[PDB]
């Protein structure tokens, strides 16, 4: 049983997608994330 | 993006609120009524399991079908550029027809099993 | 963004130089002499503490008061979309009148006690 | 602790600042310095 | 030997390496990917610091 | 960006694929045939080793020469704004002449010894 697993490299990938309307661009973006099922986490964009 | 070697593609798990999730994503926002916007994400998996997968993102003013085809081609090109043997490509896309102000979003979230 | 549940709003702690700090921010830069630019951040706090807080960012060519009003409203809207009861909204804003080239910056830095 | 435990950020701090600069990046840098977070690496959250 | 800098906040990087590259591409993202590869850092996830 | 205090500038080491690498970078993409684009990175190193180094990035439609001269100036300015004594500045730049669609990229990758 691996310990300190969260301190190592991520080992899963999940594809999600969503869309939404919004009163402002940021609110629309938020709605899209929520619609995709990933609205309440902090996304750290990787490139 | 880059899928770590040996990483598995899984349906989104129950992420703890506030988690710092490394995510590759494409998105587009539009305030043009009736305009159709889309976003797509693809993951190219190598035959050589010691290698990594390539994650490509796409966004634009086109259909869902067009978005996915484009992003899948982008992943293939990525492998051709590296000269790695492709196992398969996994992808998804979404389109949104703007009413007043809308956003289409697609991503690959990296997390832990 | 997202303030993790049970997280606490505190004054900026002494951060080690070069630390990798997850930060939600908004900023604007302008080279238009005499123009006023501002940026603001808001954090909507839930009444139900098992839920998370929502961090909103905003920047524009407007006054500090206008920027803060807007970003606080964005956070309110974010809670209405989730259907969460709002405890309160913490916010901060800054404005800058460009001399030659200036930048207005507002952020919510997440760290650890 | 003798065993590091994984944890989510548990503090949030609001800061703000502004600054002129010879270039956009120097102005941005000055703004962060004015805000008090000019000497750390910001990882922008989405 | 792996490390997620976003989780191990108490372990700061202790080295810096300067790299640069360029490349053509069929799309902006593929050109970008090619440039990273040319720079020697195309098979890793860059967490942009600002 | 910011080079942590006491950090060492070293050749890029072999990085595990899929590694999450904190990176400061500048890049530019152009789809104008024949156009020259460049990217550059500089790191201002302090004489006081307890202080951090400053990483600057630049990108534009100019020569590799001008790109590097400009990013080094930006690092110098950063140290002057802090009032810190400069030891030296390490930099690198790259230029690309677009054929159809090209990208010039320069980066400072932070890692571990
Ligand atoms: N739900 C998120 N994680 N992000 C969308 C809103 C981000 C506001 N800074
Ligand atoms: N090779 C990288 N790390 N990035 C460029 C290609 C990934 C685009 N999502
Ligand atoms: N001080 C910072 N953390 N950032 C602004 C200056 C560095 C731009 N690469």
């Amino acid at each position: 049983n691996p310990l300190h697993a969260y301190f190592k490299l991520p080992n899963t990938v999940s594809l999600v997608a969503g869309s939404s309307e919004g009163e402002t661009p940021l609110n629309a973006f938020d709605g899209a994330l929520l619609n995709a099922g990933i609205g309440n986490v902090n996304l750290i964009r990787i490139s | 993006x880059i899928m770590p070697p040996e990483a598995e593609i899984v349906p989104l798990p129950k992420l703890p609120m506030g988690a710092l999730v490394p995510t590759a994503y494409g998105y587009i926002i539009s305030d043009v009524p009736g305009e159709t916007i889309s976003a797509a994400i693809s993951v190219a998996i190598p035959k050589d399991k010691s290698l990594c997968g390539l994650i490509m993102q796409y966004e634009g003013k086109c259909s869902k079908k067009e978005a996915e085809k484009t992003v899948r081609e982008m992943a293939k090109i990525g492998f051709e550029m590296r000269g790695w043997e492709l196992d398969r490509i996994e992808s998804i896309a979404v389109e949104h027809t703007v009413e007043k102000l809308g956003c289409a979003f697609a991503a690959a979230a990296l997390w832990y099993k």
